[PDB]
RNA sequence: GUGUC
């Protein structure tokens, strides 16, 4: 029983995998910065717009 | 400057050129050495000046005089009559030229060391081969007709 | 301090050539060519020499020398 | 203990009378299971599960 | 470091010793090794019967 | 600047095992003064020294 | 694609060869006995008498010489720091000063008068270690690889940690338990540490200072200033809707009581101040130069500290209402110190002693006079200076009430068990706060600091982020004056605040310039200012170390140039490019255009913590945006001098970093070059240490791969037999046989010896022959004729190793033969035999002790990888995979994930790839090498691609299913051997006062029983082990008292009834007895009643 | 005030 | 009988010391001496 | 006071 280096390796089919979400992530969140700037986001709890 | 103990190791570390067919086993105990089961080696240097060298050196190779001890220092002394049995030159170091210490003006080394017999399982010293290994016989076996590239 | 005589995990004598290996590697020869030149094959009796440091040559300077 | 850096201490008694004490109350056998929630403390560890 | 909770409730023992630990899966649950340096200095008193 | 927010969650818990043993062991040592007397009968009540 | 410059790696270097790591240490005190020493001289320079206005002394001028002794008589040598850390002297050399002092008529100018000697740093200016050469370095008998910076006293090695403070002249505003509160705290040059607070209560202000009684209101604190009108006063506060909400009610209940003019504030204050002249000048002069010292008044005026006080309120009432708080965890704030002005302090304090005690030295001999001259020279000494100096350094109290303040611990012995404990050391600060709990802000990491203290570096156990270390790339700014600034700030068209009233500086247009805490005045259009003054800085006028921000909440600019401030060199850039080029940087690489030049070319510059806090830094060259500034050098000189160690530390976790930066320190290898000829306490050498194939460049920068304290070993990750368990790491025998990891131990055993004040002396009669054979008795065996044991012999335990023979008080002697003690067999290695500064005659020995790894010694993997080692294997075993290599260390991959350390494949890949081509391969932080390229390398030799081989089992001799990871590690030896921890005792000495186990081994005692471990034996419910392990095997005492009155009696007989009829006896301890005898003499008297044990 | 260079005799 | 000798340790001249002298160094001013190895037999171990 | 758990 053994642990080596090969063992944890990304595979070429999961670095565009990641890829993808880390875009729509970027996407979708640098979206809310205007549209707080704009003036929205309706609140479900009581809190501040932060 | 090198220690006592580390010269020791070193010196037990160096392999001996020796038929131990010939040689018994030693009882349980004796430090004393009998003429069958021990074998001994002096060594003895003391570093000297160089007179001719040169007016000025930095190169210790000629400047100082037996700078660098080596294997070859070690002298084989008979002990009984058992000179007569191995002819002139059969026990001796393997290698010649092996650092040992160095040594300066005004310094000087002499020890008298005890070969003895023993197995590899009691120490690494008393190891016959430096390596002993083995290896399974390969086999590559293609399938199907392969193309060019 | 000083060179090992034989090698730590085989048990090669790797303190006969510490000497040839510095006069080899004045000679314009690359690391690799002294290495594989002086005839170390495998890599555990290999770094014996090549990662090696030399203190009893700047331990001479302060011993005791005779007037 | 975590086998790097433990120095741990060892008492021996000196009267029979206590000899027979720690023998029944504090035995290894005995005490297998701890009075907090009632679960074996001394299963096994990484190695020998795995 | 006082005389109420320091000496009478500490007491410092005698017979006793403390060491590193090492692993050896060689033994049983009920049991540990004891160097025989500290075993040629501990002692136990017993009384001589028949 | 990612390894710099990585090791700022180090501190985070190295400072907090450093100050978790000292209330503890505080309201450890002031709670087995108070319970250390409380024993069960033999007609299966529990009482005090009185 | 952007035009990168992949040269200003060499700037680094050749900005450490200028100053840096340990250059400062001695840059603050080769400034301090250059500028200082004189300064304090100057301040203290003309002391006269009283008895009659005729006598005084003048100093004209003060310096040092170089190190000297004084020996028997005018013998005064050059002597080496070898000399004095053998003889047990200290390093100082003396003070000679060039006063005159007027006898009888006449003035007489003595020149070069001894006053004293002073310690001098070991690589300072006036040190003979400077300037020289390695050559000449080995003829001293030091290592030139030695950092210095430390004091030799008494033939020890004391460093002066760093300690940070708190900024002074400045106004802070912090919540407390119920709200908001403002404070000042003052300390200029001259002693007065001054500490005000405003509070708020009620809706009003009040005014804390500890000379006043109780609560003085503001306003009345403002009429009692000068300024009388009401309007005006709310016009300095500010004129806003909702500040003057909050100021009517301290303005009506001002009203309230009848003050309306200056006197009857001041009769007010006079009459609440209390102190133990009237009350109207006591509460004028204690409003002049008590409460706000560091705001000068020229003549009588408050106008600048009543403005001050304005804007506090101010910044208080902005603060009120508000979640705008300040905090202490920000380091532009926070201050250093070094050991200059401490070492001032000490100077300056012991020179006004001198000359105030001098004073009365011949104050008491002029009117009882026998001459008509008096000589003062005779009248001088020279034994407090040395005897202060030695004892504040030796001792660590540095205890100065004429200054208000009492420290301890802040010298500390040099560490020298390796060559990175010595350095890491120098960088160690302290903080002011003590070890507690209760902190867990100023223990938090900060955000503020960034590339001036080491994140990883800081030891885990109880103080977590109490002690930090410095950075790489920073420096320590020292004091300056602020003439040509302010005059300079004056010009730029600055206003005068004694000009504009109170209205115009709520004007939101409006600024106020702030220097080092001081209000200059006010200026419009701060941009200007500042772009000016940063022009005037890059020009070469003003001195580079001068710091200016800007901050727009408060509308307030900076102008900060007070000494101990932190600075790094930043990389300047014009609108999208750095201004260093390929061009600037050959000259660099030639010779010529070094760091000076470059900072003169306006190239680079010095930013602080609060300067960068208004700029935009860019981490590498792609990065850089349109509002960048500065560029930041390298990224890798953020890691510590401790954790530059770690092999890829940015792929290894924060927790393992740690551990393996305080592991570093205390992993035992090579010391230095002269190992040999000095003599320590306590010394760790290695056989045969191995370079690191895996280095990096700050291993290079402090050259640590001439003395390294480690060796490379080949690891296989794999499990074995059953002993690599959580932390057990598996060796080899034939391994160890062959020498891997021997170490060496060398003990001092020294002893003095000198004469009495009577002849009685002390001597060394040596060994002892029998009457059978001429042959040394076995008690002084090693012992030579001479009475001392010769090097190069063999010491067993408890052997003699010196005689020392002292009179009891002709005489009697009583012998007191040194005696040595240990498990093991020591060696003899060299004997010393000198004499000290006190005529007596010291011989010191060094033992040496050669010790190999075996079950139970701790090694770690330099990756924060930490265990001991469990069963050592022969080489029968230890598979080979196909050459016969043999696993050296085998490895557990079982503490690999929950550590979660990836840097240790990453190392062993890259040391396996190195030995087999032939090259060091570099591992830096946030660079160095990739995987894609090493391991297509490791392709051409035929070995596989990662990191697999073909194993063949040795046990069984059965192939491997799976595959085993095999390679090169650099591994390290540390401390703490199972040699020394282990002890046992059955019965040995015992204590006078409670006869119970002594503490330690070194005493052979015993070991302890808390309350802890008292409470598993009760939760399980023994009593007759809790009572033997408690009373019959740590005290047993059989004591006697009586029925008639409860008392302790002695030999069956009562003093009190005196009859032994009611007499009776029981067990006790003897702890419980002393209890009784102790609390009788409180008037507690135990009576105590006896009964049957049957009854 | 110092003497060495002894041997007592037993 | 034979006076103890002793080497110094920048002339490194072997002197001796006569009885309550001034430890000091003959040839030099330097003040610290040092001593000579034993002439016994020691044994040692080459395991 | 320092070092380890
Ligand atoms: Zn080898
Ligand atoms: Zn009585
Ligand atoms: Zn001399």
């Amino acid at each position: 029983f053994s642990i080596g280096i090969g063992d944890v390796t990304p595979g070429q089919g999961l670095l565009k995998a990641k890829y993808e979400l880390l875009n729509a992530g970027y996407k979708k969140c640098d979206e809310y910065i205007e549209a707080l700037n704009t003036g929205k986001l309706q609140q479900q709890p009581g809190c501040t717009a932060e | 400057i090198v220690q006592d103990e580390i010269l020791a190791h070193r010196l037990g570390l160096i392999p001996i050129h020796a038929d131990p067919r010939l040689f018994e086993y030693r009882n349980q105990g004796d430090e004393e050495g009998t003429e069958i089961d021990t074998l001994q080696f002096r060594l003895q240097v003391r570093c000297t000046r160089n007179p001719h060298a040169a007016k000025d050196s930095s190169d210790p190779n000629e400047l100082y005089v037996n700078h660098k001890v080596y294997t070859r220092h070690m002298t084989w002394i008979p002990l009984g009559n058992q000179a007569d049995l191995f002819p002139e030159g059969t026990i001796r170091p393997v290698h010649d030229d092996i650092l040992i210490a160095q040594l300066r003006p005004g310094q000087e080394i002499d020890l008298l060391m005890h070969c003895v017999k023993g197995i590899g399982k009691d120490h690494a010293k008393f190891s016959p081969v430096a390596t002993a290994s083995y290896r399974l016989l390969p086999d590559i076996t293609l399938l199907e007709p392969v193309e060019g590239e | 301090m000083i060179i090992p005589v034989r090698c730590f995990t085989c048990g090669k004598i790797v303190g006969n050539k510490w000497e040839a290996y510095l006069g080899l590697l004045q000679a314009e020869y690359t690391e690799g060519d002294a290495l594989d030149a002086l005839g170390l094959k495998r890599y555990c009796c290999r770094r014996m020499l090549l990662a090696h440091v030399d203190l009893i040559e700047k331990l001479l300077n302060y011993a005791p020398l005779e007037k | 203990a975590d086998f790097d850096g433990d120095e741990m201490n060892l008492h021996l008694p000196q009267t029979e009378e206590a000899k027979a004490e720690a023998l029944v109350l504090m035995g290894t056998k005995a005490n297998l299971v701890t009075p907090r929630n009632g679960e074996p403390l001394i299963a096994a560890i990484q190695d020998f599960l795995t | 470091q006082g005389r109420f909770r320091g000496n009478l409730s500490g007491k410092r023992v005698d017979f006793s010793g403390r060491t590193v630990i090492s692993p050896d899966p060689n033994l049983r649950i009920d049991e540990v090794a004891v160097p025989v340096h500290v075993a040629k200095i501990l002692t136990f008193p017993e009384k001589v019967n028949k | 600047t990612e390894f710099f927010f990585h090791t700022m969650a180090g501190r985070e818990g190295l400072v907090d095992t450093a100050v978790k043993t000292a209330e503890t062991g505080y309201m450890q040592r002031r709670l087995v003064k108070s319970l250390e007397d409380l024993c069960s009968q033999y007609d299966l009540t529990v009482r005090s020294s009185t | 694609p952007i035009p990168t410059v992949e040269e200003k790696w060499r700037l680094l270097p050749a900005f450490l060869k200028v100053k840096g790591l340990v250059k400062q240490h001695i840059d603050s005190f080769n400034y301090f006995i250059n500028v200082e020493i004189k300064k304090i001289m100057k301040a203290n320079e003309k002391v006269t008498s009283d008895a009659d206005p005729m006598w005084y002394l003048k100093y004209l001028n003060i310096y040092v010489g170089l190190p000297d002794v004084e020996e028997s008589f005018n013998v005064t040598r050059p002597v080496s720091p070898h000399e004095c850390r053998l003889r047990d002297m200290t390093y100082s050399a003396p003070i000679t000063v060039d006063i005159e002092y007027t006898r009888g008529s006449q003035r007489i100018i003595r020149n070069a008068l001894p006053i004293g000697r002073m310690p001098i740093m070991l690589r300072s200016s006036n040190c003979v270690l400077t300037g020289k050469t390695p050559a000449e370095f080995a003829k001293l008998n030091e290592c030139p690889l030695d950092p210095g910076g430390y004091f030799i006293v008494k033939g020890v090695e004391k460093v002066i940690l760093i300690q940070e403070q708190l900024s002074k002249n400045r106004i802070i505003v912090e919540a407390d338990r119920k709200g908001a509160v403002g404070a000042s705290v003052t300390s200029s040059t001259h002693e007065k540490k001054s500490r005000t607070n405003m509070a708020v209560k009620q809706g009003r202000f009040y005014l804390r200072h500890n000379t006043l009684s109780e609560d003085i209101p503001i306003v009345i604190i403002f009429k009692a200033m000068g300024v009388e009108s009401d309007q005006e006063i709310v016009q300095m506060i500010g004129t806003e809707e909702h500040v003057m909400a909050a100021f009517g009610p301290s303005l009506e209940e001002c009203q309230k009581a009848q003050i309306f003019t200056q006197m009857q504030a001041l009769k007010y204050i006079g009459n609440k101040v209390r102190r133990q002249k009237t009350k109207i000048e006591e509460a004028r002069e204690l409003l002049a130069s008590t409460i706000l010292t560091h705001v000068p008044v020229k003549e009588f005026n408050f106008r600048a500290k009543c403005i001050y006080t304005a804007v506090m309120v101010r910044r208080v009432i902005l603060a009120q209402g508000d979640n705008k708080v300040d905090d202490r965890d920000y380091y532009g704030n926070k201050r250093l110190e070094l050991a200059g002005q401490l070492l001032s302090l000490l100077f300056e304090d012991l020179f006004k002693k001198f000359n105030s005690e001098m004073k009365k030295i011949a104050d008491q001999v002029i009117p009882k006079q026998r001459a008509a001259q008096f000589d003062v020279v005779k009248h001088m000494r020279q034994d407090q200076i040395t005897n202060g100096m030695v004892n504040a350094i030796s001792t660590g109290n540095w205890s100065l009430k004429r200054f208000k303040m009492d420290r301890q611990g802040v010298t500390q012995v040099l560490s020298r068990l390796s060559y990175i404990s010595a350095l890491g050391m120098m960088t160690r600060i302290s903080s002011q706060f003590e070890k507690t709990r209760k902190v867990s802000g100023p223990r938090s990491l900060q955000p503020s600091q960034w590339g001036m203290l080491c994140p990883s570096d800081t030891p885990e156990g109880e103080a977590c982020g109490l002690v930090k270390n410095l950075a790489l790339m920073t420096h320590i700014t020292t004091d300056m004056e602020d003439g040509p600034i302010v005059k300079l700030a004056s010009n730029l068209g600055v206003e005068d605040v004694n000009l504009l009233c109170g209205e115009e500086l709520s004007y939101p247009n409006v600024f106020l310039v702030f220097l080092n805490g001081n209000i200059l005045g006010v200026i419009r259009d701060h941009k200007k200012l500042v772009n000016t003054f940063r022009l005037m800085r890059r020009a070469g006028y003003i001195n580079e170390f001068v710091s200016i921000s800007t901050n727009l909440t408060d509308r307030c600019v900076y102008i900060s140039s007070d000494g101990g401030r932190l600075c790094r060199p930043y990389i300047i850039v014009k609108k999208q490019k750095p201004a260093v080029t390929n061009k600037h940087m050959e000259e660099l690489a030639q010779g010529y255009r070094n760091f000076e030049d470059f900072l003169h070319e306006s190239l680079v510059e010095y930013l602080d913590v609060n300067e960068e806090n208004d700029c935009n830094i860019a981490l590498y060259e792609h990065t850089i945006n349109k509002d960048t500034t500065h560029l930041e050098i390298e990224p890798f000189t953020l890691l510590g001098v401790c954790a530059g160690l770690i092999p890829y530390p940015h792929h290894n976790q924060s927790p393992r970093n740690t551990y393996q930066c305080a592991m570093g320190k205390q992993a035992m290898g090579t010391i230095g070059y002269n190992q040999r000829n000095r003599i320590d306490t306590l010394m760790y050498l290695l056989a045969y240490p191995q370079k690191p194939m895996v280095k990096t460049k700050t291993i290079e920068l402090i050259e640590f791969e001439k003395l390294p304290a480690g060796q490379n070993a080949t690891v296989a990750v794999m499990s074995y037999s059953g002993y690599d368990i959580e932390d057990a790491l598996v060796l080899n025998k034939a391994s160890l046989d062959r020498g891997f990891g021997r170490c060496l131990v060398y003990k001092n055993a020294k002893c003095t010896l000198k004469r009495y004040t009577n002849q009685t002396f002390d001597k060394v009669m040596g060994p002892m022959l029998d009457a059978a054979t001429r042959k040394p008795i076995w008690r002084h065996e090693i012992l030579d004729a001479d009475g001392i044991c010769s090097p190069g012999e063999k010491v067993e335990n408890k052997q003699v190793l010196v005689n020392k023979s002292m009179p009891t008080v002709q005489p009697q002697y009583k012998d007191v033969p040194i005696t040595y003690k240990g498990a093991t067999d020591s060696y003899i290695e060299k004997v010393m035999i000198s004499s000290n500064a006190e005529d007596a005659f010291l011989i010191k020995m060094l033992l040496r002790q050669t010790r190999r790894p075996e079950i139970g010694d701790k090694f770690s993997s330099r990756h924060g990888q930490k265990g001991v080692c469990g069963l050592i294997v022969p080489q029968e075993d230890m598979p080979f995979c196909d050459s016969g290599i043999c696993p050296d260390i085998i490895m557990n991959p079982h503490g690999f994930p929950s550590r979660m350390t990836v840097g240790k494949l990453i190392e062993l890949l890259a040391g396996k790839a190195g030995v087999l081509d032939g090259r060091f391969h570099y591992g830096t932080a946030f660079g160095g090498s990739k995987v894609k390229d090493v391991c297509e390398d490791l392709v051409r030799h035929g070995y596989n691609y990662l990191g697999k081989d073909y194993v063949t089992s040795g046990i069984t001799g059965e192939p491997l299913e799976a595959y085993i990871y095999f390679g090169p590690v650099y591994y390290q030896k540390l401390k703490h051997m199972v040699l020394d921890k282990m002890h046992a005792r059955a019965r040995g000495p015992r204590a006078v006062l409670t006869r119970q186990p002594t503490e330690g081994r070194s005493r052979d005692g015993g070991l302890r029983l808390g309350e802890m471990e008292r409470d598993c034996l009760i939760g399980y419910g023994a009593s007759m082990l809790l009572l033997e392990r408690l009373m019959i095997s740590s005290d047993a005492f059989e004591v006697d008292v009586c029925g008639q009155c409860g008392l302790l009696g002695y030999s069956g007989w009562c003093h009190y009834c005196k009859s032994s009829c009611h007499v009776s006896s029981l067990r006790i301890p003897y702890a419980c007895k002393l209890l009784f005898q102790e609390l009788q003499s409180m008037n507690i008297i135990p009576r105590l009643k006896l009964s049957k044990y049957n009854e | 005030m110092w003497y060495l260079k002894g041997t007592v005799q037993s | 009988q034979q006076p103890m000798i002793y080497i110094c340790g920048e002339c490194h001249t072997e002197n001796e010391i006569k009885s309550r002298d001034p430890i000091r160094c003959r040839e030099c001013g330097y003040r610290i001496m040092y001593k000579k190895r034993t002439k016994r037999l020691v044994v040692f171990d080459a395991r």
